[PDB]
């Protein structure tokens, strides 16, 4: 569907940090909202709508995390996201 | 059409304001320009504001709110307007919400502090209008002269690296909380929010904003 990113993957990692990448959705993205937490409070940050990568740090090694990417059409979490699970 | 530009001082808001003005037919409302006019007036409060600006600090909330409310009540602001550098604190944003001043877009410029300090080195201005150039990244058509009047360009004396960094410290303490403020408004449906990568060249930031807007 046109507003949901695809092919979210971890593309580089250290024991405590990683870089995620995705294929942008078809719509014009106003900004992205990225959330992550142990698969504990969920952390959230943003990147510009022109990006398709993001860095996450402060992770505990050997722990399973759920990482979620929303493409916003301008009204916060207004489109459905894509998520991935990853053990550091 | 009503738009707020948000971002660190020197991220490029005034530069992009000109294109938005030229294409939607709305006036730019720069609280910095309004305060510079107050300084050039020569009142005691203008003097007080100049001393605060020279130290890289923010002028009091209630003063700037009053100046903006007067400015947006004028006839040229009927069809809408572009706020550039206002609001600048949470109390300034709350004053707008309490007065019923809604906006259509809040546009956040993402630029790192050390790149800003680098860029201001080459800034040049046409003082009477406040128009802004850069000797490398956005040069005037013929060197040192404003493009549509031909008068000379100048450099602000408040652009010492030292004052630039003091404005940036003020920004992260006082103004950056507005990102979370308007992100919450956008999630409530009260405006649209967008975040643009302002590290690109001038023409590409413009192209990204054209994609967002309409
Ligand atoms: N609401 C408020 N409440 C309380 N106090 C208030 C207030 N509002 C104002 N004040 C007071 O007034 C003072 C001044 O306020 P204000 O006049 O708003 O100045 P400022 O805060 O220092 O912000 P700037 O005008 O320097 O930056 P800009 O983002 O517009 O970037 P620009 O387009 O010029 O670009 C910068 C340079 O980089 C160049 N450039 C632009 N874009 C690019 C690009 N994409 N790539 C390379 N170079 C670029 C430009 O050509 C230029 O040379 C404040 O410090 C405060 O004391
Ligand atoms: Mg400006």
């Amino acid at each position: 569907v046109s507003s949901v990113p695809t092919k979210l993957e971890v593309v580089a990692a250290t024991p405590t940090s990683l870089l995620i990448s995705w294929d942008a959705p078809a719509v014009t993205v106003f900004y992205y909202i990225i959330t992550y937490g142990e698969t504990s409070p969920v952390q959230e940050f943003t990147v510009p709508g022109s990006k398709s990568t993001a860095t996450i740090s402060g992770l505990s090694p050997g722990v399973d995390y759920t990482i979620t990417v929303y493409a916003s059409s301008g009204h916060g979490r207004d489109n459905s996201p894509i998520s991935i699970n990853y053990r550091t | 059409m009503r738009i707020i530009l948000l971002g660190a001082p020197g991220a490029g808001k005034g530069t992009q304001a000109q294109f938005i003005m030229e294409k939607y037919g709305i006036p730019q409302i720069s609280t910095g320009d309004m305060l510079r006019a107050a300084v050039k007036s020569g009142s005691e409060l203008g003097k007080q504001a100049k001393d605060i600006m020279d130290a890289g600090k923010l002028v009091t909330d209630e003063l700037v709110i009053a100046l903006v409310k007067e400015r947006i009540a004028q006839e040229d602001c009927r069809n809408g307007f572009l706020l550039d550098g206002f609001p600048r604190t949470i109390p300034q944003a709350d004053a707008m919400k309490e007065a019923g001043i809604n906006v259509d877009y809040v546009l956040e410029f993402d630029v790192p502090d050390e790149l800003i300090v680098d860029r201001i080195v080459g800034r040049r201005v046409h003082a009477p209008s406040g128009r802004v150039y850069h000797v490398k990244f956005n040069p005037p058509k013929v060197e040192g002269k404003d493009d549509v009047t031909g008068e000379e360009l100048t450099t602000r004396k408040d652009d010492q690296e030292e004052t630039v960094r003091k404005r940036l410290v003020e920004y992260h303490q006082m103004t950056a909380p507005l990102i979370g403020y308007y992100s919450k408004e956008a999630e409530a449906g009260n405006t649209k929010y967008a975040k643009v990568d302002g590290t690109k060249p001038v023409a590409e930031v413009r192209a990204d904003l054209e994609k967002i807007l309409g």
